[PDB]
């Protein structure tokens, strides 16, 4: 028969679950962990969690299961559940949701030695505040914290993997197991063991073992079906410096139309970013800005046209204003003749105040050609600077600042 | 009572639960199935997928359960949590979600003659495919297929539940009507009952109950088809305006605007199979469709009104058609310084010669683009009422089949 | 059953459930693996995420759990518990976001020789490298990676059952179609460990998508609003109405580019052609609200201060009018009051200039537009006879 | 401690088998006092039809298995057992959306040494509640907690409600029970009654579990405040705008903007209503019929300032001014209405002729397009006179008829009884 | 550890889970809860519901769990899974979405004096009013109330570990500021049961919100466009787009308003300072709309059909204009004989009409001058108050 038969049942026989492997009382658990990375599933920005599909692999020494391989005909290795065994309750502290343990409690692997090997896939939803300062270009520095829920450091010593004699300091990632997530590219993959100092070496929240992923968002579909739309829109606004002052040019329409575009971008970018109010992200800076300086345009176009359809009867022309705008900036005989009089003088009256209007028509033609000149830069210069700024966001050359250390294998 | 509890005690004292019942091997357990519907809580046309609330009477017979009632002062029947007694796998096949078991559990009536019956409650989300040809003015012929997930046709025997009399197989869902809840938007029309084999799987037999459900239109008339019966009203208007009023695009693309956010709204509560468009997105295309083409015509009657002899020629197939034929058909017929004067004189009248000639050729541009303008009035007033019409008269006759065909 | 009572008794009576059924332990449970597809339940794209209903069927021998039928009135088959007998434990590697294991433990089918069957049900939220390129008629390929977790290639061997997932009681799910759907074995080797192989399946499904919904619901909608961008090219300027229809197909565009943002995923792998050529529709209704722009600039332009250049007026009125054959285009007291009439004149003199070089640019103006309506027009007629 | 030794007698000694019911001979009734306590009324979703509250769902009974003489052991008057190790019924919630239908928590039970239990669990109750639409959002709902013992029939089980005593004498508990302070009043919701009632159903046999059940009705009235200031005000504002467009000139050219845009407005909120209330056809919402109607008189706005327009623009030279017309918008409807009120000199001479005929024709002309002016103005003042008082009026009548609408101050309308808290039966 | 296994089996061999842990039936349970406030996972305005992660630190005595360290090789700790001991039911009273009681139950420190300490950690869903009346500038005031469910103060009594919760390991939340947070114990005598008092614990935390989200997303656009209102004013008639902007700022101004309604809970208790504040703007901008088409109105009145009143003509013309100052504004020769006469009376009867029109064109200028000025009014004394 099956020789781990009376091996398992040998070793499952007088072993309490509920007991720490502690072989004297100053012994203390040298618990060790590894992450692999299998797929970054998705980072929900609204709700601030990282979604995450990664085995971890845990290792330990229980002293009870331990067998000399010579009395069970060479048997160095078996698989028992993990509903039978002692574990170290390694649980993402940091999870958004309730769910604390591992979604699969798969079997853990037991050598003569006592070596227990434990390594259960999770699927992970953690916490990652995001920073919105530079949305779209933006990189998050999302992080994973496992700490043992139950014991504390004078029971459990969490540790990092050690492979071939070195420290695994960072979150392994097989290229067979692995799909890039596309929208995220992962730079840095750091990890290290954390003290919290306020907490002596009881209280279970001494110690902990943290894994960072430092994730550059990648903006090429943004910039594409965002960016370059609210851009392409917010440059119409210069248009209506070209349209003429009067009825049928649509200045005001062109211009309320633009506002309202970029009102209806303002809350489509509302919808892709979360509700933090620590910071404004960069497309919705972009966005105030355009906004205010469409508003600026819709005043500038209702003077323009104020000044250009002035007539004589509602205001009077002054020679310095107009010397400004254009000098510097740019017994039936007796009653036919009498008749034929009143014709003529009516005649050069009304060509007097065409000429009037005309001239009021140029000075508004003269305004609307120097505020464009200052709209064009005034939006060129905003939508330069913003989106050069935004280029200009690197990610950091190293995975913590202080340390001159790559943590790469 | 304590007698009950000695008759417990010998009933179970090596009953396994985990055996069929079977008194000699081979014999199969005959079970009945029945279902009640509380209440057809939804049918999400979203996700293909109806939630109904049902009490699903299962009944089968324990030859192990058996015992005299004189023998226990006459206990004839008792109640038994059905974690204890072996009951049938009967599931769900077809459900959307991963729920196959029943939700509640229900203790189990064992009479002293070994007839278990079980009454569990149950909240179903059963897949059902959607018809969205006719959509909303569509029936819905939803199933809900309940077979055991265990057992073969070589172990148990589906049958069809008995009325409550007992005489008579109840070959329909049973509506309990004093504890039932009409859902408001479907009406059940036919709710039959139906076994189902496969030819090439004889170890197949299940219970199928059918759902012939109506969908009432109400309130998606209410809110999608007369508001847009309104933006094709204006769109017919549109050529009644004048050209110079300045406001035709307006009108225009308002109602294209319009009937656009119409169908982008109603596109969320439509499923989105490719099977076929349904009658309200068709009647959408069809409106938006007509308003595009009133748009086009609408610049292009501008354009004519707005052409000057100084910039266009009129061609004589213009003239030919639209001044002359049409107009009958659509009724909307229509000394130095005397020298120097003289000189002023003479030529003011031959200014005013000419711009009488150029503005009687402006107004035939302009009654050229008015009698177009009518024509296309009259032409599209009958194609949207005729294609509304049609669309609906046909979206109207459509009913549930008086036979269930099951 | 009483007989079925007692073998049930007798089989489990020792029976651990933690150990391999194999005679030695240096063999391997060698388990036959085949998926049923059920339903495609649904194709999240903007998740990446395929979440199907399937049966994993598995078959292997169980030694431990054999008996002779003539000892037990001749019962060939029971069904037992699938929570007393040992089970491998399969897991879907790339699973998303549902169970990496079966969770339903039904019954498992137990012949007289061993053999043990057992069809358990499962929803599968696989992980799907969702590639929109070509939406909405792409082609969709994504696996379901299954294997046994802690066993290796020399504990538990798994074989797929037939060279394709069966799909005979596959039902239609009417968005995509089967079009191929294969499982292939795979063996893994590691550098750590050599000697011990690792084993997995992967089971693939191509499935094509359906696009009538789609272009109904979106295309024709856009494709109609692209061909009004050109309309305004049409629209005389004296009308004051361009500026109304171009701004309203370009917000309609923008909500429609809306639409598409919020229907694919986020991935930057591939640049959408439809989200693409939505962006081409909008620099071309950019272009030409800033052509008509100009256009609108030169009709009002004002005869008194602009004076037409001789370019200008030889490019757009000698020699392009005549290339448009499809046009309609043409190619005491009484001193005073003799004084009085010869200003009448006079003012009727230039009035009658003024409105000659008016017209000029106006004419320009027409003759600017409908070059840039043949050129719409060109563009349409190409697009229609090669794509239709 | 002595309550370990009296719980290892009544659970081990005398073998206690939670399965069975306490009863001494099996033809005797167990009878379940129910009462019902809304600790909160979590909320009611119109789109999704539910009811969600938050209650403690009481229940009383009697064991004669769990019964002590409290002299033998120390005076111990009450006991608490987890609900897993003594017999309890199960009354399920038969009519709620998911599939929660026992309570969330499983409290301990309090027995007393006369044998009689108690169970006080809370639970969140996610019921059923169709949702008549007819009066939003001045409507008033009546929802519905029916709890039905399905593991017995009535003849092994009677439900009932739970009896309080005041002078002496016992009066049954006919309403839910709310605490004056420990309840927050709901933001949207108010209740007006809470009658609780033991319904029997006489077409159906005692041996079947569906004979009886205990059903906690919850007659709530809404609050109109919120949607009268957010939703109605806004719509009525922008609805008389249109009215208000007929005052502007045709010269203007923003009559048919002015009316168009409120007729977009006008489909938005109807949009923005239907997104807010269940999709059922039973009836048109109140505020979805003023929608309706407003909506029609907009576009009847909209097409009549189009005949104002088409009007206004008329010529002689495509129409001809009849007679009847004439006399019909300007002489008898701006009365009714009250609106206000040599051969040189031979070709010079031919010359001034023809152009004093032009002229004449010119102001001939521009008189009879004055007159088309004046037929406009004549039309769309009677449009506003006929239009602008049925669009008030039917404002009014609407949303004073929703007004009126009040629940109708005694539940059960055959029933003369209050079921109020301060007058029992 | 063999010494370890032996000393739980020894305490768990005959242990009740259950009993209450009193030497005495009469004797009370003295059990100190703390709660530890993890993070603030979300506060969901319209339902009303704030979602915490906490820890529900909790002491207490079981004498029968004591042991002696010298019998058990000087163990002095250990940890035992909870189910296996006797708990106390806390359960929180306002819960609205979540679990009533503790559901992950994780192990539990035991001393060898009998202490245990139980730390679990749970998803607090409870009930929050939400007081809108200052969004989004508002604070919130909810509470935890924790409470032992089936035993009376004389069984089981609950005392508070410290008078505030432990916000040492409080993740910041980024939206919402911890102004303050205390916790009570409140004595509930019912008129049921006198002898018996009823504990609980209320955990109450001041919520103060960051506005910076709606601040950017919704009181700056609504600025934006109320600022365009005066614009209308300013326009002259001439133009032909009075009512397109005026048209347009209102139908942006109500989208905001609904946009803003559909931010905060459908509670009719109180009227949000920044609805009613919308609902005045479209108010006004209404009115605007108004008197701009009477302003068209008057503009187009035709001198045929309208003689301007003399009370309209003595303040609109020599009122208002002398009191605004900033603004600038202020044979066959028979035939043509009588031809000619025909044309000069013609056209002193067409400068007569003109002269009329331009008075009506005077008079609307001057008026929606003067809204301009209440406009500008307005404007100033509203961000000298704001300010
Ligand atoms: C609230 O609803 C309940 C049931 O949905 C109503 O109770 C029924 O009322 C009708 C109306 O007369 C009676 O014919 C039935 O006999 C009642 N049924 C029961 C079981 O009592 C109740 O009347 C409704 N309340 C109000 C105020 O309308």
């Amino acid at each position: 028969e099956n020789e781990e038969g009376r091996l398992i049942e040998k070793l499952l026989g007088d072993y309490d679950k509920r007991i720490i492997p502690a072989k004297t009382l100053d012994h203390i658990i040298d618990v060790t962990l590894k992450l692999t990375l299998t797929n970054l599933i998705s980072l929900n920005e609204k709700e601030e969690a990282l979604t995450t599909n990664v085995w971890i692999e845990i290792q330990w020494n229980d002293y009870r299961l331990s067998w000399n391989t010579s009395e069970y005909e060479g048997i160095d290795l078996v698989r028992i559940p993990s509903e039978l065994l002692w574990l170290p309750d390694v649980v993402l502290e940091n999870n958004v949701d309730g769910q604390f343990e591992v979604a699969y409690y798969a079997n853990v692997l037991v050598y003569n030695d006592g070596s227990m090997y434990w390594l259960p896939p999770a699927i992970y939803r953690s916490t990652c505040p995001i920073a919105v300062t530079y949305f779209p270009f933006d990189w998050q520095n999302c992080s994973l914290v496992f700490r043992s829920q139950t014991y504390n450091a004078h029971e459990v010593n969490l540790q990092l993997s050690a492979e071939e004699g070195e420290a695994v300091e960072w979150i392994h990632i097989d290229p067979e197991d692995f799909t890039e997530n596309g929208e995220w590219t992962i730079r840095h993959r750091p990890a290290k063991k954390n003290y919290n100092w306020q907490l002596t070496k009881d209280d279970t929240d001494f110690q902990e073992i943290i894994f960072f992923l430092i994730i550059q968002r990648k903006p090429l579909f943004y910039i594409i079906n965002i960016i370059a739309p609210c851009v392409l829109i917010s440059s119409l606004v210069v248009l209506v410096y070209f349209l003429p002052a009067q009825a049928g040019g649509q200045k005001c329409t062109l211009s309320i139309s633009v506002l309202l575009a970029q009102t209806i971008f303002l809350f489509l970018i509302a919808q892709k970013v979360p509700e933090t109010s620590l910071n404004v992200p960069l497309i919705g800076k972009y966005l105030i800005f355009v906004m205010f300086v469409s508003m600026l345009i819709v005043m500038n176009c209702v003077i323009v046209l104020n000044v250009s359809l002035r007539t004589p009867n509602t205001h009077s022309l002054s020679e310095k204003i107009k010397h400004l705008f254009l000098g510097f900036l740019p017994p039936e005989i007796k009653s036919c003749v009498e008749a034929c009089n009143f014709i003529a003088k009516s005649t050069k009256e009304q060509n007097d105040s065409g000429s009037e209007n005309e001239n009021w028509v140029l000075i508004g033609k003269v305004i609307d050609k120097a505020c464009f000149w200052i709209a064009l830069l005034l939006f060129s210069i905003g939508t330069l600077a913003i989106f050069l700024t935004g280029h200009f966001n690197q990610v950091p050359e190293f995975p913590f600042p202080g340390d001159p250390r790559k943590y790469v294998p | 009572s304590v007698m009950e509890d000695t008759l417990l005690s010998v009933l179970f004292e090596t009953y396994n639960p985990k055996v069929r019942p079977a008194q000699t091997v081979g014999d199969k357990v005959t079970v009945r199935v029945g279902l009640t519907l509380t209440n057809l809580l939804i049918l999400n046309e979203k996700i293909e997928e109806m939630t109904t609330n049902v009490f699903l009477n299962l009944a089968w017979t324990d030859y192990r359960l058996q015992w005299d009632p004189a023998a226990y002062e006459g206990i004839k029947d008792l109640r038994i949590p059905s974690s204890d007694v072996w009951q049938p796998d009967i599931v769900l096949m077809n459900n959307n979600d991963g729920s196959f078991e029943i939700t509640l559990h229900v203790n189990v009536l064992v009479q002293h003659t070994g007839a278990v019956s079980w009454q569990p409650s149950a909240i179903y989300r059963s897949s059902c495919t959607i018809k969205v040809m006719y959509f909303p003015f569509d029936w819905q012929n939803c199933t809900m297929v309940f077979k055991s997930y265990t057992y073969d046709t070589s172990e148990v025997t589906l049958q069809h539940a008995l009325d409550a009399k007992g005489e008579r197989e109840v070959k329909e869902i049973v509506i309990n009507k004093d504890a039932f809840t009409e859902n408001g938007q479907w009406s059940i029309e036919h709710k039959p009952s139906r076994k189902n084999w496969r030819s090439d799987d004889p170890s197949y037999e299940d219970v199928t109950f059918y759902l012939i459900i109506q969908r009432k239109p109400l309130f998606y008339i209410v809110y999608t088809i007369i508001p847009c019966i309104l933006i094709s009203i204006l769109a017919i208007l549109v050529f009644y305006l004048p050209p110079d009023a300045g406001e035709k695009m307006s009108l225009s693309i308002s109602a294209l605007l319009a009937v656009t956010v119409f169908l982008l709204l109603l596109a969320d509560k439509v499923p989105e199979t490719s099977l076929s468009v349904p009658i309200i997105i068709r009647y959408l295309m069809f409106i938006m469709i007509l308003v595009a083409f009133s748009v086009i015509l609408s610049v292009v009657v501008l354009n004519l009104h707005h052409r000057s002899p100084n910039t266009h020629t009129m061609p004589n197939w213009i003239r030919q058609i639209f001044i002359e034929t049409l107009p009958p058909f659509l009724w909307i017929q229509r000394p130095q310084d005397l020298k120097e004067a003289v000189e002023a004189i003479k030529y003011i009248a031959e200014q005013l010669e000419s711009a009488s000639e150029f503005d009687d050729l402006k107004k035939d541009w302009q009654y050229v683009a008015m009698v177009a303008d009518r024509l296309f009035l009259y032409v599209f007033f009958v194609i949207c009422s005729i294609g509304t019409f049609s669309i609906f008269l046909d979206a109207s006759h459509n009913v549930p089949p008086d036979n269930p065909f099951a | 059953s009483e007989h079925e009572t007692r073998l049930v008794a007798n089989l489990l009576e020792n029976y651990n459930k933690v150990i391999r059924p194999v005679e030695h332990h240096t063999h391997f449970v060698d388990i036959t693996v085949g998926l049923q597809l059920i339903q495609l339940i649904s194709v999240d794209e903007v998740n990446q995420i395929v979440e199907t209903n399937v049966r994993l069927r598995q078959q292997w021998i169980d030694v431990r759990l054999r008996w002779n039928p003539a000892d037990y009135g001749g019962i060939k088959k029971i069904r037992l518990p699938s929570d007393d007998v040992w089970l491998p434990d399969l897991v879907l590697y790339n699973n998303a976001d549902g169970d990496f294991a079966i969770v339903h433990m039904t019954k498992l089918l137990l012949d007289y020789t061993g053999k043990i069957m057992w069809t358990p049900p499962a929803i599968f939220k696989s992980y799907c490298e969702i590639i929109v390129t070509h939406f909405p008629f792409d082609q969709q390929n994504c696996t379901m990676k299954l294997g046994i977790w802690t066993y290796d290639g020399t504990k538990v061997s798994i074989s797929p059952e037939s060279d394709r997932p069966d799909l005979s009681t596959f039902m239609e799910s009417g968005e995509w179609v089967m079009k191929d759907y294969r499982g292939w074995k795979h063996w893994v080797y590691y550098t750590c460990c050599p000697d011990t192989p690792y084993l997995d399946i992967t089971y693939h499904f191509i499935m094509q998508r359906i696009p009538l919904y789609f272009v109904v619901n979106v295309i024709i909608p856009c494709l109609l609003f692209s061909f009004l961008t050109g309309l305004v090219f049409y629209l005389p300027t004296d009308s004051g109405e361009k500026m109304t229809l171009s701004i309203s197909v370009l917000l309609s565009l923008t909500v429609f580019l809306l639409v598409i943002v919020e229907l694919i995923p986020s991935t930057s792998s591939a640049v959408p052609l439809i989200g693409k050529y939505m962006l081409f529709t909008m620099i071309f209704v950019i272009s030409s609200i800033i052509i008509t722009v100009v256009v609108i600039n030169t009709h009002h332009r004002s005869p008194s201060t602009h004076t037409m250049p001789q370019w200008v007026r030889k490019i757009f009125i000698d020699t392009i009018p005549n290339v448009m054959f499809f046009s309609t285009m043409k190619r005491p007291d009484v001193k005073s009051a003799i004084e009085g009439v010869k200003y009448i004149a006079e003012h009727m003199k230039s009035d009658e200039e003024s409105s000659n070089a008016a017209e000029e640019w106006k004419y320009v103006a027409m003759v600017i537009d409908h070059i840039l309506l043949c050129v719409f027009m060109l563009i349409c007629i190409i697009g229609t006879v090669s794509v239709f | 401690n002595e309550e370990e030794r009296l719980i290892n007698d009544l659970l081990i000694v005398n073998k206690y088998n939670k399965h069975v019911r306490p009863v001494k001979h099996n033809n005797e009734v167990v009878n379940i006092a129910l009462s019902l306590t809304l600790s909160n009324l979590i909320s009611l979703k119109e789109t999704d039809e539910t009811l969600t509250s938050n209650v403690w769902m009481d229940h009383a009974w009697y064991d004669h298995r769990l019964t002590w003489n409290a002299s033998e052991y120390s005076d111990i008057s009450i006991l608490r057992l987890p609900p897993e190790l003594v017999w309890i019924p199960d009354i399920v919630l038969q009519n709620n959306n998911d599939g929660q239908y026992h309570v969330a928590y499983f409290c301990n039970v309090l027995v007393r040494p006369n044998g009689y239990v108690t169970w006080l669990p809370p639970a969140i109750f996610r019921s059923s509640c169709p949702i008549n639409v007819l009066y939003f959002p001045f409507d008033w709902q009546n929802c519905s907690l029916k709890f039905t013992a399905l593991n017995y029939d009535a003849n092994e089980i009677t439900m009932d409600l739970m009896t309080d005593t005041i002078d002496g004498k016992d009066y049954p508990i006919e309403w839910i029970i709310i605490d004056p302070e420990a309840f927050t009043e709901n933001g949207e919701w108010e209740i007006i009654h809470k009658p609780a009632k033991k319904n029997i159903y006489p077409d159906k046999f005692p041996n079947g579990t569906n004979y009886q059940d205990v059903t906690f009705y919850l007659i709530i009235r809404r609050k109109p405040l919120f949607y009268v200031i957010n939703f109605i005000t806004p719509c009525v504002l922008i609805s008389f705008l249109a009215s208000l467009a007929f005052y502007l000139p045709a010269e203007s050219g923003e009559k048919m903007s002015t009316a168009i845009s409120v007729l977009l407005a006008q489909a938005v909120f109807l949009l923005l209503t239907s997104q807010r209330l269940p999709e059922t056809a039973l009836a048109v919402p109140l505020i979805g019929k003023y929608l309706m109607f407003i909506m029609s008189l907009v576009t009847g706005v909209i097409v009549n300032c189009g005949i104002v327009l088409n009007f206004h623009f008329r010529t002689p030279s495509t129409h001809v001014l009849s007679t009847r017309v004439k006399q019909i918008f300007l002489e008898k409807l701006p009365r009714i209405l009250h609106m206000s009120r040599h051969d040189e000199i031979k070709s010079g001479i031919d010359s001034t002729n023809y152009i004093v005929k032009q002229i004449k024709e010119k102001n001939a002309y521009d008189e009879e397009v004055g007159n088309w002016n004046l037929v406009g103005q004549t039309i769309d003042r009677l449009s506003m006179f006929i239009i602008t008082p049925v669009m008030v009026l039917g404002t009014i009548f609407i949303f004073v008829m929703g007004n009126f609408n009040h629940p109708p101050a005694k539940p059960f309308e055959g029933d003369p009884f209050d079921y109020s808290s301060d007058h029992p039966r």
